[PDB]
RNA sequence: ACCCCCGUGCCCAUAGCACUGUGGAACCACCCCACCCCAUGCCGAACUGGGUCGUGAAACACAGCAGCGCCAAUGAUACUCGGACCGCAGGGUCCCGGAAAAGUCGGUCAGCGCGGGGGU
RNA sequence: GCGACUGUUUACCAAAAUCACAGCACUCUGCCAACACGAACAGUGGACUAUAGGGUGUGACGCCUGCCCGGUGCCGGAAGGUCAAGUGGAGCGGUGCAAGCUGCGAAAUGAAGCCCCGGUGAACGGCUAAGGUAGCGAAAUUCCUUGUCGGGUAAGUUCCGACCUGCACGAAAGGCGUAACGAUCUGGGCGCUGUCUCAACGAGGGACUCGGUGAAAUUGAAUUGGCUGUAAAGAUGCGGCCUACCCGUAGCAGGACGAAAAGACCCCGUGGAGCUUUACUAUAGUCUGGCAUUGGGAUUCGGGUCUUGGAUUUCUAACCUGAAAAAUCACUUUCGGGGACCGUGCUUGGCGGGUAGUUUGACUGGGGCGGUCGCCUCCCAAAAUGUAACGGAGGCGCCCAAAGGUCACCUCAAGACGGUUGGAAAUCGUCUGUAGAGCGCAAAGGUAGAAGGUGGCUUGACUGCGAGACUGACACGUCGAGCAGGGAGGAAACUCGGGCUUAGUGAACCGGUGGUACCGUGUGGAAGGGCCAUCGAUCAACGGAUAAAAGUUACCCCGGGGAUAACAGGCUGAUCUCCCCCGAGAGUCCAUAUCGGCGGGGAGGUUUGGCACCUC
RNA sequence: GUAGGGGAGCGUUCAGUCCGCGGAGAAGCCAUACCGGAAGGAGUGGUGGAGCCGACUGAAGUGCGGAUGCCGGCAUGAGU
RNA sequence: AACCGAACCUGGAGAUAGCUAGUUCUCCCCGAAAUGUAUUGAGGUACAGCCUCGGAUGUUGACCAUGUCCUGUAGAGCACUCACAAGGCUAAACCUUAUGAAACUCCGAAGGGGCACGCGUUUAGUCCGGGAGUGAGGCUGCGAGAGCUAACUUCCGUAGCCGAGAGGGAAACAACCCAGACCAUCAGCUAAGGUCCCUAAAUGAUCGCUCAGUGGUUAA
RNA sequence: UGUUAUGGCGUGCCUAUUGAAGCAUGAGCCGGCGACUUAGACCUGACGUGCGAGCUUAAGUUGAAAAACGGAGGCGGAGCGAAAGCGAGUCCGAAUAGGGCGGCAUUAGUACGUCGGGCUAGACUCGAAACCAGGUGAGCUAAGCAUGACCAGGUUGAAA
RNA sequence: GAAACGAUGACUGAAUCCGCGCGGACCACCGCGCAAGGCUAAAUACUCCCAGUGACCGAUAGCGCAUAGUACCGUGAGGG
RNA sequence: UCAGGGAACUGAAACAUCUCAGUACCUGAAGGAGAAGAAAGAGAAUUCGAUUCCGUUAGUAGCGGCGAGCGAACCCGGAU
């Protein structure tokens, strides 16, 4: 039926070589398709953000497990 | 009235109680040889406003002898006047 | 209207609205944790011009 | 957030001394009766604490 | 320095399963007892407390084995960025680059650390 | 066929089957009648009176006129239930030293109605409250239908007579029949006729010509051809080709999408008006209670300490009305009657389309009908995000004191083998088993180190906050470390500010409750107002209009629109039409003298459509 | 280059001011082959018979092809 | 009192009109849009995007290269879901062979996007503030739905162009191809397309094809 | 310069539109008339000008071939909060997290004039069906009431 | 609306000196004023008429009219 | 000018309140003007002290389906 719909959005937000900050949010999602990595913590709808500043990383170990983590400058 | 107008949470109360002349402390101060503020002298000094009381804030600083007389006075300017010489007048 | 100068656009130094939040408050509410303790300020910087228009005299 | 003679109901929050609402959706279905628990109002906190009506 | 065992990482199937062999008191496991601390909505199977013999069978470790998994070229091809065309059309072609999947060759059943222990 | 008749009506397109009609029926009305005009208890009309008058329906006459009153309407009955002002006053609250001065406010009682019972149908209305008595019947009701048969005609779709399957015939919105009546409607026949096959002659007034007088609509400019194609898709000004000396008169009407009227159909406009009702709302009117005008004499019932009230009854100076003498009255009087009612004024409630002011959505391959508006999951979506359709599917408007927080512990679906009420699955055991299960619901993602399953303890489903980001035009929405006051579980690190996440919801205004004390117009209080929290929302036309709302217009008006339909053309060619290919088989034998199962390939633009391309 | 925004100017009427013109004659009208980047302006001639150019500045009742615009005059349909 | 589903005249009144039409002198500069969201909103308005003018900032803009990260379209594939061809085995499962998928994914491009920087060439962006217009585009190529894989069809994405765009070419013919008009000129070279004649320009050169007027309307 | 012959080229204007020579709209011609203005010490912005941490007056009075006087008042100056109030700080808060405001290395205004634009009035001009008040009409027409008038002639032949 | 006060129709109905009304229900305090009788220059509005004036028109302007509510239209109001 | 009586269109992007507006219209009465006027006031200073008009207050307080939108007064200057 052509009834029924909805806008939706999610994805990435910060891509990796970015310079993030302490409160970035770094990719929403529904699931658990990314997971929290080092200096990167997980909202209740597994929306990904930043504790402090630093460097978007990411990391891939064959699918399955992604992982986003943060490298300080200074 | 319904663009954003009307739809804001706002019931709030209007009093619109006394409203004090805001005298500067930097105005007694620094400039002037004490002209005595009294309460006629002082419409000469630039705080002619009348139909409303005389209220006194500190904001310049210049420690100097002079002595006051405005209607009503901070905590903090009183303990400013005095502290460099005066005395805050206040009606009884 | 004078609905204006009691509502949330307060005419501030700078010149813009002095908002707050119309989420919830009186009814239709009872979720959520502190959704409500949402009574702060907002602001906006498309709307400070077509709102003064309306209680800028009388400040 | 519909509001009939349905089961379950909205409820308001008391507290001994303190006078403190949580708001809460209980429910008439189960166990309906016990509706006390210990929510510190802005206080010493540590109150006895019954939404109970 | 040699080797082995145990614990714990990086790595997280090219380091996995199966089959087979080796290991016996340094280590590991089974095993023995377990009224009480503790515990399995029933069972001290598993947790757990106190500890000989025996055995290595099982488990585990190691080694061979690669039948099976896994990984996976070269070449070509599909497709496509760009440019340029054809058919009434469903479509299709040329030039220039990038470039799969699958399959095949082939590859290998790891490697790289730290600490502790007992042997030469 | 209809109507009985005479008559009558749409001045100016409908004279008819309309209306009227004598007749019949129901029903109201006690005469200052009912009713009606009216700002007015004035006045008048009814009307100078019960087989009289008003309203309604049917519409001479004849035979006749059934069944169903559930509902609606009305009449009657009326225990009870509810119901306004008012009567009455407990309680509660405020101020003051107090007397006292003041807000809020009952039990009961309280009119007309409504609910409730019955009845009334020539009341609406039906044929669940019951269901077609007579008669008529494809008849003006007829759909399928030109029905079937018969009559008339050489031939009849209409017409007449019957039958019957009466889409929706039906007895006072009358059924059926009927003499007479008819510028009415329908069919047939006779007579006659240039009505017709078929045109001819003749005439008279105009067209033609000359002298005199001399318009109108229209008009971008004109030096203004035909054929084809193109161009907004109908070509004299474009192209190509062909034709065509210049200029009139008399004539024909194909073209200039000819002239007149911004379209009367259709759609749109939060345009208008008239008209309807069980749309909203109010009002004329009207019913009714209390209180004035509004008194006297008794009885009972209420009570307080002479009376104060309700009702009943009765008399009368108010008042109303009639007669006589100076008809309308003012006057005095004999009186007559009614007479504390009525009328009228204020107030309360009900009734109320008589009247009045208005609402009645949008999307939409025209509109209407149907369907559908918010939010959530996939696909379309063309590897960021985003992205439409009346594109393809499936959900939500909740649930849970635990499915929460935390702390510990367990690991699935299924298959095979073997076992007892089993005999498919399942209960048990042992192996295989990246889980092909589960996660409350829809779906996707994700999860084996769990967001799978259990147990103990608890109420972080906390309060005061939030750097910095995602997302939106705004408004909202979403995630969140850290800090503070206090708690929860664990030895502890640590985690927790609801539930694997994404739907389980909605602004403002207004109001209710608790709390806290800011304001409080002379002062001090109080009423009230603010603030904190929180409640009321199929407002689902779900960013929402109003506290409160349906239809019709063919009697229609206006402002617009080829921005939007029906005609035509144009585009397309499902359908339509035709042709062609292969060939099983029929054609005694034999595929193709003819015919062509299944299925395919084109043409045409004559069908029904699609789309909405130029003309409203 | 449309809606649109911005810039520089022309012309007309009235007004203040300045230099002036006019009976051998203004304005207005009429002809024209000149000038300026446009809006426009100038010379000369004819007409006409009283007033009116240029410069600066100010103020609007300020610039026409259209609205089935309005008023007036005059055409076409025709010698029909 | 010649036109009545509510007379005429005057007045409120210059009623309102999201409607229609019209909207007057000149040159110069820049230069749109018909999208998103919301609306008793759909042919109207608010806000945003898009325009111009001023100020500030003054290269953060643009294109491209390199590096890094992310997204599952095309393709393909059978390893899950559904469907499906033959055979074996004893209907399902399993085996051999063979498939099809917008709502399947063991795999997986081109390309695209964010960020950093510039190794390089160019040029603009942003912020504040005044005034706008536009919120009814159309077609073609390509990638999709809807439709009979029809329509000068409808609805989205994307590029160009038309819109506000002259000129040349395609006979004519916005949308196609080639090209963006400051002006003047009896000047030259070129693009798209052509070079017998009616219009400018080799009845050109070399090797073939078609006896057809194919070119100059289609297929089994 | 005027006029013409011929060749080449060449689809009125305006409007409304995706698209006009349009076989879409408007227009006989010409002259004249005709459409973005005006007011409110209003609001806001650009420019210009005279004061400058100050900046001006309104009514009015006295004078006018001319102008001054007039400082009731308004805008500057301190913000923040619902408010009390506090104050370079205040609201949420039981003291530290933030929003708003000063201080920012640094930024003053006000009055008047012209102009863009907004508001409020008919607000660019022209135009509708309609609603309301008052008044005029039955000398047309639909009827009533009062009083006058008119209907050749012929035919059919009821009661009594 | 917490809704005073003034006013009015209908029903009721006080005091007056240790008095009465009012001061945004109400009360105390406090404060102001004392009705149920009347009359009363000037400042103010407008303009038929008159004078003067004009960055007011110069007749398709300007009042409608360079005189006319006349011609003309309607029964009339009225239009013009 | 006062008094009696008293619309609608329109606005509210519809429409019952409110606006329009107590405007238009109707009617009564009077003048060269009326109205109003000598405090049972305004108001917050133990104050001004008939009325009316102008300026200001100020578009503030307040009112309002809290929408549209409507909208004082005191203090003070001035005419008198
Ligand atoms: C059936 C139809 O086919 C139909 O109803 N057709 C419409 C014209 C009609 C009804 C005319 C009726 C006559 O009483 C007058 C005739 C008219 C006014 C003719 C008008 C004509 O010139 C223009 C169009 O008018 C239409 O609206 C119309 C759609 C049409 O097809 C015409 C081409
Ligand atoms: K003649
Ligand atoms: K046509
Ligand atoms: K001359
Ligand atoms: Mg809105
Ligand atoms: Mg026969
Ligand atoms: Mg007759
Ligand atoms: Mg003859
Ligand atoms: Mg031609
Ligand atoms: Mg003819
Ligand atoms: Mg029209
Ligand atoms: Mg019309
Ligand atoms: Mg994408
Ligand atoms: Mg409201
Ligand atoms: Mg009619
Ligand atoms: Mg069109
Ligand atoms: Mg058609
Ligand atoms: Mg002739
Ligand atoms: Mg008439
Ligand atoms: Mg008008
Ligand atoms: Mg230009
Ligand atoms: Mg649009
Ligand atoms: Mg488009
Ligand atoms: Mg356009
Ligand atoms: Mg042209
Ligand atoms: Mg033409
Ligand atoms: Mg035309
Ligand atoms: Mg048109
Ligand atoms: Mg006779
Ligand atoms: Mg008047
Ligand atoms: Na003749
Ligand atoms: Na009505
Ligand atoms: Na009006
Ligand atoms: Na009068």
């Amino acid at each position: 039926n052509g009834r029924d719909s909805n806008p939706k959005y999610l994805g990435v937000k910060k891509f990796g070589g970015e310079v993030v900050k302490a409160g970035n949010i770094l990719v929403r999602q529904r699931g658990t398709k990314f997971k929290a990595g080092q200096g990167v913590g997980m909202g209740r709808d597994h929306t990904l953000f930043a504790l402090s500043d630093g460097k978007v990383v990411f990391i891939n170990k064959g699918k399955g497990a992604r992982f986003i983590s943060i490298e300080a400058a200074q | 009235r319904s663009r954003l107008i009307a739809r804001l949470p706002k019931r709030g109360f209007n009093n619109v109680g006394t409203t004090y002349e805001v005298v500067k402390l930097s105005q007694l101060q620094d400039l002037e040889d004490t002209t005595f503020d009294r309460d006629t002298l002082e419409a000469y000094r630039l705080v002619r406003r009348k139909n409303r009381p005389v209220k006194l804030l500190a904001s310049g600083e210049i420690s100097r002898a002079v002595t006051v007389h405005v209607d009503a006075a901070s905590a903090a300017a009183i303990k400013a006047v005095e502290a460099a010489g005066g005395r805050v007048v206040l009606p009884e | 209207t004078h609905k204006m100068a009691k509502r949330r656009i307060k005419i501030t130094g700078t010149g813009k609205v002095m908002a707050f939040k119309s989420g919830k408050r009186h009814q239709n509410t009872g979720k959520s944790g502190d959704e409500i303790r949402g009574k702060g300020k907002g602001f906006v910087l498309a709307k400070a011009e077509w709102a003064r228009m309306k209680l800028m005299l009388p400040r | 957030a519909k509001d009939g003679p349905r089961i379950i109901v909205k409820m308001e929050s008391s507290a001994g001394t303190g006078f403190y609402y949580t708001t809460t959706k209980n429910r008439r279905n189960t166990q309906a009766k016990l509706e006390l628990k210990k929510y510190d109002p802005v206080a010493k906190k540590h109150v006895v604490f019954r939404e109970k009506k």
